[PDB]
Parts: structure tokens; C-alpha cells; sequence
RNA sequence: UCUAAGCGCGCACCCCGCCUCGCGCCCCGCCCGGCCGCGCGCCCCAGCCCCGUGCCCCGUCGCCGAGCGGCCCCCGCCCGGG
RNA sequence: CUUCGAUGUCGGCUCUUCCUACCGUCCGCGCGCACCGGCGCGGAAGCGUCGGAUUGUUCACCCGUUCAAGGGAUCGUGAGCU
RNA sequence: CGGAACGGCGUCGGCCGGUCCCGACA
């Protein structure tokens, strides 16, 4: 595929950023593993992250924007908001720039 | 928290041509809180309120932090039933931290917040006259005790994400 | 409590707090709750730290009464414990920690690739010896 | 009817104390009955 | 209000649900205790019920009303067709109760026993056990499989085909009732007793000693969907009653607004 | 991932496990008849027997079912912290597998123990803690002895196995003088430090 | 910094080894090991004196050290001499009849208020009962360790209980008397 | 000194067995096939015995074979009598 | 406060569940506890708490018995009855 | 552990006091 040659560091798409009442699907929360402090989520800020859309067989990419929390979770948005079935799948931060 | 010293005078009138400068030392988190305490004391003790007086100056003093000293504090407090007098002795390097310890212990055990306690007097006493028994043990030449909580050295819990191959040994 | 007791001069590793990782000599036992620490060599400015932060290290350095700073530096320099702790395994893991500290995103890409190579080799050695 | 033995048995039985709130046997010199914690109420009965 | 005068909830609740028994006929469910080191004996047998009698007996019961006096008692005769061991079954004590290990059938399954597998015998394939009969009967597969049962399973049982032809029942299809060797000195001794009995007739006289007490388990007689008056023993409501006297007056109170499990209602009485 | 629930507070561990099931990692808890519930036994038993008393009064079957065995206790505990009604939750609860002892698939899986949820560390001495097994045979699990019979077996065989593994494991690093040496300087001690 | 210690010195005859919290004590009568892992104690031995040394004493932690040093003393006293907690059966109109059964490890007591049932007491591990010719109706319970033999005594007084009637008049029963250390 | 540790006992109550139901599950019989995964020391925290690590790559290039585990497949009535 | 475009309305019958501030039984202690009785507690809802005369009776009374505690459930229970 | 008058050698503290190295009839 377009990106079958980037090694990547694992990450898990936990859920849409959502208050106990309102839900915003315009943002998505990726908990990048290997990150346990908010300050260290800066080392990954702005990188391409791709989800393996089960139905398409094609990766829907997206980019990290801002740290979301003290624990280390980061907010990122994608080319089209994730369907919701894809929730809990594996998202990959590509180690390589492209 | 910062051990300010506050100087103030009553506003000058014709009948009392000059007031007397009255100085108090108030331990408070920030200078603005400190001035409220300097006036509340001078209202109860010398019948002069804030509107009728000008705070001449507020002065932050920073003590030496390099050496440990045994601080005894006399602190009046308010319980649900009423007012009581107390003497709590703590050991801390700077009089601000000794005050901090008193305001977390008398607030932690005696459930009175800063606003209800009037510090009758803070003093640094020598080892020979220390009265409370807790300051008495660590007053010794060499005090050897095992670590109180070696258990708390498991802060690695978040790092390991609770997936360590074997249980840690303390 | 059979060894490694909080006392005067025990070299300690401040696990948590703005000083993370730094190893400093304990100077005065302020209270059972909190103990004075000051490491002239490892640039830990003297401060009172809660005992919880300190992680006791077996090496204990001889100290004079209430050394403050000027005396402590000469004592730290004279004591062989500061070098010896690093020589022991926890000291070398402490040093491995120092290297893992300056992590860069690009570096992680070089590390993960090397890590996969070790894992694949481990199955290969396992295949070789039955 | 026995002599020295009925004295030992009395110590095991007649000798003791009973707190009114707890209604339970307590040691002879105890300040407070274990069940009726802290009460001073006490008494024993005899033949 | 409340119950006013106090009565009892008629009918033991343990026996609920009162339904047509799904099991084909009486099933053991629980077998007597093992008691290792006991005389090696078999625990159970299957029979078919027959008519009752009126036997007269002498009661030597010390300190009794009828001590040393003639009395008559009532007994039910049961035909005991002699059974034949058709197979040995093992059970291993396991975290989930009993899980079975290596059941072994006999070299030749009995002709009535074969009939059990098929719903009809004449109009059927009759192919069951075809591989097994060829597989065994050389006395090798039987021996190794029995050895597996002895090594990995503590509890041993005898599958027994009962013969229906000897009795007047038109069943004609053997029923299989499991029996358990109990009291064997060690696991090995029980299996060897069963193998000797493999394909061998056992009569009840061997299974149950005279004058012992035994338990009778059977699908009880029924009368069809019955009214509450017999199904649960509720008292008949007063003669003058619209919609009929025979029925429970109130099936629940308003606040527990549903019918409670214990409330009496019509059900299969048998 | 397989967790030796020996020594982990049923409560502390169950929180950490629900989050990973919601993160789709599929975790199986083994030795879950060895969880320590905090509190005295004569008291941690009362609150459970209260939760076996609460049963629907119209028909006990329609209302809450209560599971006496320890494996289904640590599943019911972790169920409260999973949206089981929702389909995200239904898959997550399914992903969890609970085994008392280590009977089949888990007998060979690598085992990870959580330090944060570990009871020995988590509670102060003198808190008083009861193993789920002591509660289990008290509320009504009849196979506690039928679990001791499998668990004792596994350890005895494992000990001979460990002795055998010692030899093969020693032979592993005797031959670690090959490419494994080159990648180590290149990574482990290259200041990468990993 | 605070600690509670009650240094107890091992007698020259007795030998004790403390591994973890478990202490093996041997002397003349026999070897008794007690598990003391029920509490925090730095039970360091050393020298010729065991030390209990509890650390950071809170309210309960002050009690543990003395109790576990008094207990360790009971282990030493028991191995050199043994505690002979003897008892005396007391009867009124109906005399109590006692029989040693299993080679001095068991007792059967009957005719307590002419009660048809015969009471049976089995001795705990490490104790033996003996009928005594020294006094009428005196039973001697002799044991290696106090906990094992004293607890035998607790069962005997309890087994012989008058069911009803006021205890002061109806005082029939066996009762422990001398707690002295002499017979094994 | 009845409790603080430790320990003996102890309610027509409770819980369990026995007893009624049973989702599922299992061993054989018929049949004997298909399919997926690759991962094991234990014990103990007041001896914690040299600790305070490790993994951190499930496609990322891993999937052979075995050994271990799982998954799947089955298996009529009508018709008479009770 | 809720129901007047109506929640059928006292008791009895009948039937199920609960509650405990326990009347007898079960349990250990206390007494002005010799015994037998009686009494005072604390745990305990497993079980029993009836048959009748008069009145619609909820009561109330009386007679007898293996001596007989109170209550709740829309004053439980009218497309269950009367 | 909705909630009192009362109790609690339960546990950490404080206040006002007397003793006792003429070591708490020897």
C-alpha cells in the first residue's frame, strides 16, 4: 500500500473526545504507548497517524494536534472522522516522516 | 507561607497628634492575605480598624534554609464547641515551613483552617528544652530509623502500566 | 529493616520531584516524615525532601556534624561511595536510565528496528540449541 | 460436698464480676467490661 | 392488612418446577460414597415395577409398641432382569466437577443393546459400532484403552444393558443404567473387577444384600393438567362462589405486582 | 496477555483490566481464586452473602443471578466496570477469559503481574485481607479441593521442567557471541540505552 | 525512630534459630517450632539474647514485641521442664469416673451427675494426660509447649458443663488448678 | 487481663451436600476430515538475599515441521399402541 | 401534594411474600437462681402461633386445646368470591 | 456508615495540675 514500508510505533484509538454529555467526533483520542507524561506527548505532536479501515482495506490517515491530558493521551483528527466501528483498533504513528 | 512583618499606624488625628507605629509579624500565603491578618489582630487588640489606619509597610523576610532548627508554636484555635490554647512543636529548616507543618497538622488532625488560628508565638528552641516528644527523638546525635514507606517506591506503576513480568521486591 | 537504614550520610536517589534521577547525600534527619538532602557533586541544591521521594542506596558516606555545603563537597569528594554506587548494577541501570532520558522521536525509530533484530535473533538462537 | 476443691470451683464460678449493660462475666479487677465497653457498672452474686 | 390466622405454604418448593420429566427414565444424579478400602461392591441396578403384596413379619424392636408381636406390612415386587456389563466408563476428578476420560465399550455390544441406538431397528441402517467391532475383539484395543482409564481416571463405572425380553414389557430396546464399582482398594482394583464382568450377567442378588435399605428413583404416575385443588393441595373455596369453587382466590398482593414463584396454579400433576 | 491474579486486590486489578479490554488488548486472568479482597473474612463474607440474598421476588430466575465460583466472581466484578449492555462492552467482556488455577491454554502462556494493584504492596500491614478462595468455599464453591488437585500437580511438574529449562537457558547465551553482539553495542550501549 | 524491644536471653541448655519469623526451639523434652508471621517484628536474634525490636510503634505495635518475647520465653521454659497444668475433678453426690484411653493421649470421663452419655477428650499434639496417685481424682496434663497443653485444659473444663440449674449450688465439674512447670 | 497478635469452641440461623430443574459441556458410537494461535519456574515482602529489572514490533515481516493448545462438523419423521 | 372525562369502598373467606421492636421452642450469660418453676438480657424470622359462643366486625369478651407474639403488602387480596 | 441525650484504658493529639535520682514502712 502507500505506507507498507514505515516501521511505526504502536498506538490504540481509545475513543472520541467526549464530555459525559456532549460528544465531539471532530477530534479523536489516540493513547500513544511509550508515552506516560503530557510533556513527552510533545515529541509526537504533529505526526501522521493511520487507521486500518477494516471495510476499505485502505488506511485513513490523520495528524496529531495537541496533548489531550496529564496521563499522556493525545488528541488527533483524521481525513474523515472515524466511523465508530474502527474504535479500539490499532492506529500507527509512522516513525518515518512520510 | 511567607513570614511577612507588617508595620502599621492608626490614622493621625488632632486629639492623638501621632499614633504609635504598631508592628506584627504575620505568616500568610501571600502579602494581600497577610495584611488582612495584621489588621484583624490590631482590631481586636488595639481597637483600630483598617479604614481608620494606614499599613505603613509590609516586609517579606526569607530565613536561612541551610540548617534544621526545633520550632515551638503556641497557636489558639476554634473547635466546634469553642476556643482553645495549644502548643504544637515541629522541626523544620525555615520558620515558614515549620508554620506550614503546624497549619497542615492542626488542620489535618484538629480540623481548623488557617483563618481560625491566631499564632500566639513562634520561637526556635534549643535541643535541651524541647518539650513535645516527637521533636525529641530526631533531636539526637545520630537517629537511625528504617525507611518509613519503602512501599511508595512503586511509582513505577504507571511506567510499567501494571504489566511487570514479575512482582517487584521492596 | 535488616539493612539500608535511613541515617546520616546515606547516598539516596531522589525518585520523584523536580529533582528526578539525581543522587544526593542525606545531611540531617529533619523528621521521620521528611529528611534534609544536599548533593554538591550531582548539583542537587540542598532542600528538605519527603522521605517517600528518597530511594535508599546501600552506599553510606561518612559525614561531619551538620556539614552544610562547603564541608559536604569535600566529604563527597573524599568518600568513594559516589563512584561505587554507579559501579554496582543499580548504578549502571541508573546510567542506562540517563541514556534513555534524552529520547528523540527519530531515535525511537532506530531503536525499535534494532529491538526487532534482537527478538528475531533470539528465536534463531532458540532454534539452534534444542 | 468437697472442701478445698469447692473453694477452687467457687473461684472459677462464684468469683467474677457482671456489668449490667453487657450482662456478661468480666475479670475480677477489670475497669471496663469488654462488651459493655468502658462502663463501670458491676456486681456479683453469692450462695 | 396481614395473614391474620397463620397457616403454611402448601407444597414443598424444592420439587418445583413440577414438569414432565425430560430424562427418559430415572437417572442416578448422585452415586453412593467411595470409602476406599471397603468390600468391592457395585452400587445400583435397574428393575421394572410389579404389583404390591401384604407380607406378614415379626418386629424384634426393643422398647417398641409391637415388640415381639405379629404385624403385616406392604411391599412392592420388582422384576429384576439380569443385566450384562456392556462397557466400562471412567471419570476424573477435575476443577469442573467430573469430566469423563476414555469410555471403552465391550468387544461385542449385546443385540438388545444395539437396538437402543436406533429409533427403529428393522427399518434402519444398523451401521453403529461397525468400525468398533472390527477395531476390537482382538483383545488389544480393549486392553490399552482400559489401561488409560486406570491410569488417568479415579472413578470407574459399568455401563449395563438390561434385557427387556425376559420380562413382559414390550420395550424390546435395552435401556442402559450406569453402575459404579465402589469400595475398590485402589484405582487399579476397580477396573479389574469390571473387566472380568465385561459382557457378563449380574443379577440383583449380587447387587443388593437382603435386609439392606435401598433408594427407589422413578418417573412418577401422572393425571394430566390438574386443577390447583389436587396439584397443590389448596383448600376448596366456599360452595357459593361465582366462577367455580376449585381455584386459589388471590395469586399475588398488589405491591409485589406479578405472580410469585410459590403461588399455586394449575400444572402437569405427574 | 495472561495475569497471575495471585496477590492482586480483586478491586484494584479489575479496574486496570477493564481499561485494557476497552483498549482491545484481550487479557486473560489466571489464578483468580487467589485474589485478596481487603477486609476481615467474617466481614467480607457478610457483604457477599447479602449480595446472594438479593433475588427477584416474582421469579428468582428473571432477577439477578449470583455466581458462587471464584472465576465468575472476578468476571462479575470486572463486569460492573464494562458497559456490558453496549456492543463495545459485549465484545470486551467476551475478550476476558477467567481461569481458576492455570488448567489448559494458560499453563504455557507468558505471565505478567501488575505491581500497582498488588495487595501485598497496596494495603498497610494489619488491614486484614481475605483470599477469594476462603470466601469461595464459604459462599458455596464445592471444587476448591478439586482445584487444589490440579494446581498442586502443575507446580510439581513445573519444578522438574524449570530444572530442565535451567540447562537449555544457560546454553542460550553461550552462543550469544554472534550478530546479537553487534546489535547490542549498536543499540543497548550506543547511548540508546534500551 | 521509636522501637519497642524486650531482650530475652536464651538459657545455656536451650538452642534457638530464628529464620524469617519462624523460631525452632530445642532442649531436653523435645523440639517445638512456632510460626510468628502474624505481626511485624524485626525478631533479630544474635548474641546470647533474642531481640523482638518492633519498628515505628503505633498503638498496637507497642504490645506485639513484649507478647512475642514472653511467648518465646514460654518456648524456652517448656523445652527445659515442660508445663504440667494439672487439674482436679471435683464431684458431689455422684463421683466422676476418669479413664486414660489411648496410651496416655486420651481421656474418657463419665458419671458426671449420672449422665448416661460418656464425655471423650482427645489431647492436642504434643501433650499427654496422666491420672495421678498423688491426690484423689487429680488428672495431670503434661506437655512440651504451653499453647498445646493449656488448650487441652480448655477443652476439659468446657466438656464437663452442668446443662441447667444455678452454677453456684451445682458446682460439679473438673477445673484446672496447678499451672506449675515440672513433668514433661 | 477474653484481644491487641495468635488459639480452642460455639445458634431450630446461615451456607453447602442430599434433593427438583437444567443453559451449556463432555466420552464413546456414526464418522473419523476441515481450520486458527505460537507465550510457562515457584515462593516471599520486618530479610526485601543483593533487588529498585524486563518487555516496550502482531506485521513492523513474523507465519515450515513438530510440540502444545483452541475452533468446526454431525446424529429425521410419518405412522400405530400406551 | 395527587386523582372528580369515577385508582371500586369495611370486614370475613382465600392465597402468597415479607418485617422484628422475639410469644414458645434454638443458643450462652445474669437473678432476690437450692430443685421445679419463674424472671432479666444478647444473638436468632427456621417453625408453630389453633378449634369454637355472641355482634357485619376491625375489635372486645368468654370456653377449650400441644396454652396459642405482634405487624406490613393501595386499611395486601371484588373482571378471586361473598 | 439520615440522627441526638449519654457513654468508649478504641486511636492520635492538646490544656490545667500533683507526684518522683531527700528514686515512685522498708
Amino acid at each position: 500500500e502507500e505506507i507498507k514500508g514505515k516501521t511505526f510505533l504502536p498506538a490504540i484509538f481509545v475513543g472520541y473526545q467526549r464530555s459525559r454529555a456532549k460528544q465531539r467526533e471532530n477530534v479523536a483520542l489516540v493513547k500513544v504507548s511509550g508515552i506516560y507524561t503530557r510533556a513527552e506527548t510533545d515529541k509526537v505532536l504533529g505526526r501522521l497517524i493511520a487507521i486500518i479501515h477494516s471495510k476499505s482495506g485502505k488506511p485513513i490517515f490523520g495528524k496529531i494536534c495537541r496533548p489531550h491530558g496529564n496521563s499522556g493521551m493525545v488528541r488527533a483528527r483524521f481525513y474523515t472522522n472515524l466511523p465508530g466501528q474502527l474504535m479500539g483498533h490499532k492506529v500507527r504513528v509512522f516513525y518515518d516522516n512520510i | 507561607m511567607q513570614k511577612y512583618i507588617v508595620y502599621g499606624r492608626r490614622l493621625p488625628s488632632e486629639k492623638f497628634p501621632e499614633p504609635e507605629v504598631f508592628r506584627m509579624t504575620i505568616y500568610a500565603p501571600n502579602e494581600i492575605v497577610a495584611k488582612s491578618r495584621f489588621w484583624y489582630h490590631l482590631k481586636s487588640l488595639k481597637k483600630i480598624k483598617r479604614t481608620h489606619g494606614e499599613i505603613l509597610d509590609c516586609q517579606h523576610i526569607e530565613e536561612n534554609g541551610d540548617f534544621v532548627k526545633n520550632f515551638g508554636v503556641l497557636l489558639r484555635y476554634r473547635s466546634r464547641v469553642g476556643q482553645h490554647n495549644m502548643y504544637r512543636e515541629v522541626r523544620e529548616t525555615t520558620s515558614a515551613r515549620a508554620m506550614d507543618k503546624v497549619y497542615s497538622e492542626m488542620a489535618g488532625q484538629c480540623r481548623a483552617r488557617y483563618h481560625d488560628i491566631q499564632i500566639i508565638n513562634v520561637k526556635e528552641v534549643a535541643d535541651e528544652d524541647v518539650r513535645r516528644e516527637k521533636v525529641a527523638m530526631f533531636t539526637q546525635k545520630g537517629v537511625r530509623f528504617p525507611h518509613p514507606c519503602p512501599y511508595v517506591h512503586v511509582k513505577r506503576a504507571a511506567r510499567t502500566a501494571r504489566f511487570q513480568d514479575r512482582a517487584p521486591h521492596v | 529493616s535488616y539493612h539500608r537504614f535511613v541515617e546520616a550520610g546515606r547516598l539516596v536517589y531522589l525518585g520523584d520531584g523536580p529533582d528526578k534521577g539525581k543522587l544526593a547525600v542525606i545531611v540531617d534527619i529533619l523528621s521521620t516524615a521528611a529528611v534534609l538532602i544536599d548533593g554538591p557533586t550531582t548539583g542537587v541544591k540542598r532542600q528538605v525532601v519527603s522521605l517517600r521521594w528518597a530511594m535508599l542506596t546501600d552506599q553510606v558516606i561518612n559525614i561531619s556534624e551538620k556539614p552544610t555545603t562547603e564541608q559536604l563537597k569535600k566529604e563527597i569528594e573524599a568518600s568513594p561511595a559516589i563512584d561505587t554506587f554507579m559501579n554496582s548494577v543499580w548504578g549502571k541501570k541508573i546510567q542506562q536510565q540517563r541514556l534513555r532520558a534524552k529520547a528523540t522521536f527519530e531515535d525511537m525509530g532506530k531503536i525499535a528496528k534494532l529491538r526487532r533484530e534482537r527478538k528475531m535473533a533470539m528465536k534463531r538462537i532458540a532454534m539452534s540449541i534444542k | 460436698m468437697e472442701p478445698t476443691l469447692i473453694n477452687l470451683a467457687r473461684e472459677y464460678n462464684q468469683n467474677m464480676m457482671i456489668c449490667r449493660h453487657c450482662y456478661a462475666r468480666n475479670p475480677l479487677r477489670a475497669t471496663n467490661c469488654r462488651r459493655c465497653r468502658g462502663t463501670n457498672l458491676r456486681k456479683k452474686k453469692l450462695s | 392488612s396481614h395473614r391474620k390466622f397463620s397457616c403454611c405454604r402448601k407444597g414443598n418448593l424444592g420439587y418445583l418446577p413440577r414438569k414432565r420429566c425430560t430424562r427418559g427414565r430415572g437417572r442416578c444424579k448422585t452415586f453412593p460414597p467411595d470409602v476406599q478400602g471397603a468390600p468391592i461392591h457395585l452400587t445400583a441396578f435397574l428393575g421394572y415395577k410389579a404389583g404390591c403384596t401384604h407380607v406378614m413379619r415379626f418386629i424384634d424392636h426393643r422398647g417398641s409398641n409391637l415388640h415381639n408381636r405379629q404385624a403385616i406390612d406392604q411391599a412392592t415386587i420388582i422384576d429384576a432382569p439380569p443385566m450384562i456389563c456392556t462397557a466400562i466408563i471412567g471419570y476424573a476428578k477435575t476443577p469442573k466437577g467430573l469430566r469423563a476420560v476414555t469410555t471403552v465399550w465391550a468387544a461385542h455390544i449385546a443385540e438388545p443393546a444395539m437396538r437402543r441406538f436406533y429409533r427403529n431397528y428393522f427399518h434402519a441402517e444398523k451401521t453403529a459400532f461397525s468400525t468398533y467391532m472390527k477395531k476390537a475383539a482382538d483383545g488389544t484395543y480393549i486392553k490399552e484403552q482400559l489401561g488409560r482409564l486406570k491410569q488417568h481416571a479415579d472413578v470407574i463405572r459399568i455401563v449395563a444393558h438390561t434385557q427387556p425380553a425376559l420380562t413382559p414389557l414390550k420395550q424390546k430396546k435395552a435401556d442402559i443404567m450406569e453402575i459404579q464399582v465402589n469400595g475398590g482398594a485402589n484405582v487399579a482394583e476397580k477396573v479389574d473387577y469390571a473387566y472380568a464382568l465385561m459382557e457378563k450377567p449380574i443379577s440383583i442378588k449380587d447387587v443388593f444384600s437382603v435386609g439392606a435399605q435401598i433408594d427407589t428413583i422413578s418417573i412418577t404416575r401422572g393425571r394430566g393438567f390438574e386443577g390447583v385443588v389436587t396439584r397443590w393441595g389448596v383448600t376448596r373455596l366456599p360452595r357459593k362462589t361465582r366462577r367455580g369453587n376449585r381455584k386459589v382466590a388471590c395469586i399475588g398482593a398488589w405491591h409485589p405486582a406479578n405472580v410469585q414463584y410459590t403461588v399455586a396454579r394449575a400444572g402437569q400433576m405427574g | 496477555i495472561v495475569i497471575d491474579c495471585k496477590g492482586h486486590i480483586l478491586g484494584r486489578l479489575s479496574a486496570i483490566v477493564a481499561k485494557e479490554l476497552l483498549h482491545g488488548h484481550e487479557v486473560a486472568l489466571v489464578r483468580c481464586e487467589k485474589a485478596i479482597i481487603s477486609g476481615a473474612f467474617r466481614d467480607v463474607k457478610a457483604h457477599y452473602l447479602k449480595k446472594m440474598h438479593k433475588r427477584t421476588n416474582f421469579n428468582h430466575l428473571r432477577g439477578p443471578f449470583h455466581f458462587r465460583a471464584p472465576a465468575e466472581i472476578v468476571r462479575r466484578t470486572i463486569r460492573g466496570m464494562i458497559p456490558y449492555k453496549t456492543v463495545r462492552g459485549s465484545d470486551a467482556m467476551s475478550r476476558l477469559r477467567v481461569y481458576d488455577g492455570i488448567p489448559p491454554c494458560c499453563a504455557r502462556y507468558k505471565r505478567v503481574v501488575c505491581p500497582s494493584a498488588m495487595a501485598y504492596l497496596c494495603l498497610r500491614p494489619e488491614r486484614r485481607r481475605c483470599e477469594v478462595g476462603r470466601v469461595a468455599h464459604e459462599i458455596g464453591w464445592q471444587h476448591a479441593a478439586d482445584v487444589e488437585r490440579y494446581e498442586k500437580r502443575r507446580l510439581e511438574e513445573c519444578d522438574k521442567w524449570y530444572q530442565d529449562k535451567i540447562q537449555i537457558d544457560k546454553k542460550i547465551a553461550e552462543a550469544a557471541e554472534k550478530d546479537a553482539e553487534l546489535q547490542r553495542i549498536n543499540a543497548e550501549l550506543a547511548k540508546y540505552g534500551y | 525512630p521509636l522501637c519497642s524491644s524486650m531482650t530475652i536471653k536464651v538459657p545455656t541448655d536451650v538452642e534457638c534459630t530464628i529464620n524469617k519469623r519462624v523460631v525452632t526451639v530445642k532442649g531436653k523434652k523435645g523440639t517445638l517450632v512456632r510460626d510468628f508471621s502474624h505481626a511485624p517484628l524485626d525478631i533479630t536474634h544474635a548474641n546470647d539474647t533474642i531481640s523482638v525490636a518492633v519498628w515505628f510503634p503505633r498503638g498496637k505495635r507497642n504490645a506485639l514485641p513484649r507478647t512475642i518475647c514472653s511467648h518465646i520465653e514460654n518456648m524456652f521454659k517448656g523445652v527445659t521442664y515442660g508445663f504440667e497444668y494439672k487439674m482436679r475433678l471435683a464431684y458431689a453426690h455422684f463421683p466422676i469416673a476418669a479413664t486414660v484411653v489411648d496410651n496416655n493421649k486420651a481421656i474418657e470421663i463419665r458419671n458426671f451427675m449420672h449422665q448416661i452419655k460418656t464425655r471423650r477428650i482427645e489431647c492436642l499434639p504434643g501433650v499427654t494426660i496422666a491420672m495421678s496417685t498423688n491426690v484423689k481424682d487429680e488428672l495431670i496434663l503434661r506437655g512440651i509447649s504451653i499453647e498445646d497443653v493449656s488448650h487441652t485444659a480448655a477443652r476439659i473444663h468446657e466438656s464437663l458443663k452442668v446443662p441447667n440449674k444455678d452454677l453456684r449450688k451445682f458446682l460439679d465439674g473438673c477445673y484446672v488448678s496447678s499451672r506449675g512447670l515440672q513433668e514433661q
